[PDB]
């Protein structure tokens, strides 16, 4: 199930007055429940967690995270108040975290194991914002600089703080104070110009512009689309062509669910070794290239392979443009090989055969020598020793984390007992020590932030009188007049009707403030009200 | 899908229940399909009144039939009568091919003493059609009948020459030692392929890997035979090692040699079966063949070589054991290249005193510190004695003597990378060693795998 997390901007340049009169914040309240109306209008979305961060104090910043229902989260985002700084790159970084600590306690990164695109928790961050400069009681910054100073166990493993199934989304508010005559209004929405569009850009989102209600309603409804379930992957061309906007691509692949079913891994950008005692940080978005030369899709039966549909893209129109479902491009990671550089296909991109769509067909390693090989076995066997060999050849090049799959694949195949059954070396026990003490710091904060997301931050303000620590106390939003109970809480203009009011309360002889929302209890009132008769 | 009479009268009733009504017609058919004494009919109307299961009931029924009884087919089968019951069941058995024979060619199995080959035939053509279970009896029949167990012995020996192959190009830190008993891989499965006690077969089998490793094939072949050998020797084959007559003391001598690699015992054993041998075309050519293609026997014989020396040196009488060495390396050389009568044309007394004299001169020297003429020599001269000199060499100033010998011999003259890698295991001289590897593919992984 998606998580929708919003990053309201709450800087206090979102107080400026659009030609409908209301303010920014006001506006991204409204695109908040609109984006939820018209999610509900979807009705797959019966499971789905939404979130709440804004730009005040890490203490205040998460609104609603995890274990938050609705009700706190449409109370909170009411209560929105636009007071602070643009401070951007922290509440940022604060989003990611929130996303991202329950990864290494739950294991869905699989680190060092594969990178397996059925393991994923789909989220997309929608911030709503301005193009106003960013502010960090400094002065303004005009960049984009995500900090890095109390970092969340593990987060060197991954060099960046967004993660393979998290988009960032920008919906930046550019309403003008006057209303401005446009016919033009009804075409693409155009990209922002901020800071924080390359920052989305990059995450594999896209930041929004909006200039009217209209264009924010379109925008929404984008936004909407772009509700997927699916891993960000970083296509590059490896060889020439078959620079054009083609060549790179932070594209999205999907991940369909039946839980998401699948057997390979996206192999690491590294070849595992049992001496080096860290892992390296890996790019959060696998780069993969391509093979522009056609080769041919090799698929045998009854095999474990799973097909991966990419979103349309300009890669997916160049290759459906060269109309050719009966080729394929074969892909592959770099530096992934014991001894090359460039690596071995891993998979292959074919087009449909309708046409449609441009899958991704992920594969063993080096299926162009293990599919003949392992089709050969299953053609003419009772293993020989002269394929042995040579399944031992590849054996020696395959990395290491193919080889859970590679005997789940060939058990559920009909040849349990084989090669791949024996044995199963993995990683380094530094490694495997590491990231057990890793999963045990990720509950240590799992269960910090939880617990610190409400009820845990109450803020109180002094005056602070300087000499030239007296302070002088405000007028608290909690004040709670108990105005019965203590005497000084009565005002003079009204101490004598007071005065009676309490007299006829102490002897034989404030309520009907209900908030709003459940001074209509249709529901509520009647069920504590005793019940009727019923009819004849 | 058996057919036979049971697949008759299941034909018989498809064409009688073929439409045209006759409901009675179904019933009666279900009826007639209750074995004997019916009362089947009387249990089944306590099985009807609960959702009657009649599949559960026939599979129950022939899975106890079957698997309950096997033991008591193999206890009539473990001899005239319980040989002739075993032929009538086979003889029942066989128009069930089609059908599942696991426990009708189980019993023909146990039973399989009578081989019966005008039904044999076809059996055997079935087998070969359907990849039958049939293991020990369908390799007998099999070894017996033609060429098909030559062919699978066949590829068992190019299996077994890749393998040797593959170990030899994947160097480590002592060529490789291992005696007969924990040598048993890659020629036990193929043993237990064998008949048993089928002397004919494992004969012929023999004598074809033979022939192949001599004529076509490298050295590496001739010692699966030693290895099948000492494999009967201790899986008690009593037929086959009778078999031969001198083949079971030479593959005892062989093994003696293997074990330890000095002993004056077994090489007078040795001498004596060689003495009062047969004639050199049936059991000298064989003894011959078995002498040459043993690598281990080989290198045995080459440490035995190079012990005796030593104690020759150390005795000072160079001019029986060394003579009985040499012998043997003469014996063990090759016989292989042409096939003719046994001959043993060797003992080279003027070249072997000569290079006895060069080793007794370089242990002299490194006794009292603690050349080129003689290596070059052995490089225009017997390579037989040169690998025993080369392997006395590779394991303080008689060895600073020596290595430019080494390096002399190592730019002289397939088989010296092994002798090259003992020395480099075995053994300042880092350098020297260094040195004459690099002043020559499986040679040159080896020399970057040690550097």
């Amino acid at each position: 199930m998606p998580i929708l997390l919003f990053l309201i901007d709450t800087s206090a340049s979102m107080n400026q007055r659009s030609h409908l009169g209301t303010t920014y914040l006001d506006t991204a309240k409204g695109a908040v429940e609109t984006f939820m109306k018209l999610r509900a209008r979807d009705p797959a979305s019966r499971g789905d967690r939404y979130m709440l961060v804004t730009f005040e104090e890490p203490p205040y910043a998460i609104k609603a995270g995890w274990k938050e229902n609705h009700a706190t989260f449409m109370n909170e985002l009411k209560n929105l108040q636009a007071e602070g700084l643009t401070t951007l790159g922290q509440s940022l970084r604060t989003a990611f975290d929130l996303l991202n600590l329950n990864r290494l306690v739950t294991g869905i990164d699989n680190y060092g194991q594969g990178r397996n695109p059925f393991f994923l928790e789909p989220a997309i961050i929608i911030t709503i914002t301005d193009g106003s400069k960013l502010t960090t009681t400094s002065g303004v910054q005009d960049e984009l600089h995500l900090p890095l100073n109390s970092p969340l166990p593990g987060s060197e493993l991954t060099k960046e703080p967004f993660r393979w199934d998290q988009r960032l989304f920008a919906l930046v508010l550019r309403l003008p104070g006057t209303m401005s005559v446009e016919s033009e209004q009804l075409t693409g929405v155009p990209l922002d110009d901020s800071a924080i569009t390359p920052m989305c850009e990059v995450t594999g989102g896209r930041s929004y512009s909006v200039c009217s209600p209209r264009m924010l309603n379109q925008c929404l409804e984008s936004l909407v689309q772009k509700v997927q379930s699916g891993v960000v992957i970083n296509f590059e061309k490896a060889g020439p062509d078959p620079s054009q906007p083609w060549h790179s691509c932070h594209k999205l692949i999907y991940v369909r669910p039946n839980v998401p079913i699948g057997h390979w891994p996206v192999p690491e950008s590294f070849w595992p070794d049992q001496n080096s005692p860290t892992l390296p940080p890996r790019t959060s978005h696998p780069v993969v290239k391509f093979s522009c030369t056609d080769c041919e899709p090799m698929v045998i039966d009854k095999l474990p392979f799973d097909k991966y549909e990419l979103e349309p893209s300009p890669l997916t129109q160049f290759i459906l443009e060269r109309k050719s479902p009966q080729t394929c491009w074969q892909v592959y990671v770099s530096n992934s090989a014991k001894y090359s550089e460039l690596g071995h296909p891993f998979g292959y991109l074919k087009a449909s055969t309708a046409l449609n769509c441009v899958n991704l067909f992920v594969m063993p390693y080096n299926y162009p020598v293990l599919l003949p090989l392992l089709d050969d076995l299953f053609k003419v066997h009772k293993p020989t020793l002269k394929w042995r060999q040579s399944f031992e050849s590849y054996l020696k090049t395959m990395p290491p984390y193919y080889l859970g799959p590679l005997k789940k694949a060939v058990r559920m195949m009909g040849a349990p007992n084989l090669i791949a059954d024996s044995m199963e070396y993995g990683l380094s026990y530094s490694v495997i020590s590491y990231l057990k003490k890793l999963s045990q710091q990720a509950k240590i904060e799992s269960d910090r932030v939880i617990g610190s997301v409400g009820k845990k931050v109450v803020q109180e303000t002094g005056i602070k009188v300087r000499s030239r620590g007296f302070q002088v106390a405000l007028l608290n939003k909690d004040l709670k007049p108990q105005t019965f109970r203590n005497a000084y809480d009565i005002p003079r203009r009204n101490l004598l009707d007071h005065l009676t009011r309490m007299r006829s309360n102490l002897l034989k002889s404030q309520v009907h403030s209900v908030p709003i929302a459940q001074m209509g209890n249709y529901q509520e009132y009647l069920k504590q009200v005793p019940s009727p008769l019923r009819e004849l | 899908x058996x057919x036979x009479x049971x697949x008759x009268x299941x034909x018989x009733x498809x064409x009688x229940x073929x439409x045209x009504x006759x409901x009675x017609x179904x019933x009666x058919x279900x009826x007639x399909x209750g074995v004997l004494l019916p009362s089947l009919q009387s249990a089944l109307p306590f099985l009807d009144l609960h959702g009657t299961p009649r599949l559960e009931f026939h599979q129950s029924v022939f899975d106890e039939l079957r698997d309950k009884l096997l033991e008591r087919v193999s206890a009539i089968a473990s001899a005239e009568e319980r040989y002739k019951k075993l032929e009538d069941l086979l003889e029942k058995s066989f128009s069930l091919v089609k059908m599942p024979s696991l426990q009708p060619v189980v019993m023909c199995v146990m039973k399989h003493l009578p081989k019966v080959p005008e039904k044999k035939l076809k059996l055997v053509m079935a087998d070969k059609e359907l990849y039958r279970a049939c293991a020990v009896e369908v390799k007998r029949q099999i070894w017996q009948d033609n060429q098909a167990l030559f062919g699978d012995e066949v590829s068992p020996l190019l299996k077994q020459y890749i393998l040797e192959k593959e170990s030899a190009l994947f160097s480590t830190e002592f060529f490789s030692p291992s005696p007969k008993t924990r040598r048993q891989g890659e020629v036990v499965q193929r043993l237990t392929r064998m008949v048993g006690k089928n002397v004919k077969l494992y004969d012929m089998v023999l004598q074809f890997l033979r022939t192949l490793f001599l004529r076509t094939r490298n050295v590496h072949y001739c010692t699966l035979r030693a290895e099948l050998l000492m494999s009967l020797h201790d899986l008690d084959v009593g037929e086959i090692c009778t078999v031969d007559p001198c083949h079971k003391f030479t593959w005892c001598l062989d093994a003696c040699i293997r074990e330890r690699f000095v002993d004056s015992k077994r090489a007078r054993e040795l001498q004596g079966f060689l003495d009062g041998v047969k004639k050199g075309q049936e059991q000298v050519l064989g003894d011959l063949s078995m002498i040459l293609c043993d690598p281990f026997a080989i290198n045995t014989l080459a440490l035995s070589t190079v012990r005796h020396l030593q104690e020759l040196v150390g005795q000072e009488t160079l001019p029986l054991l060394l003579l009985l060495r040499l012998l043997a390396l003469g014996q063990g050389a090759w016989d292989m290249i042409d096939s003719q009568v046994f001959k043993e044309p060797k003992m080279e007394v003027e070249l072997i005193t000569r290079f006895l004299p060069m080793l007794m001169s370089f242990l002299v020297d490194d006794y009292t510190f603690n050349p080129e003429s003689f290596t070059k020599f052995l490089q225009e001269q017997r390579m037989a004695c040169e690998v025993g000199l080369y392997y006395v060499l590779h394991i303080k100033n008689a060895l600073l003597r020596l290595l430019p010998g080494l390096v002399e011999t190592f730019g002289d003259l397939g088989d010296i990378f092994l002798h090259l890698l003992t020395g480099n295991l075995a053994l300042l001289e880092d350098f020297c060693s260094s040195l004459f590897d690099g002043f020559f593919r499986k040679e040159n992984v080896h020399r970057h795998a040690l550097r």
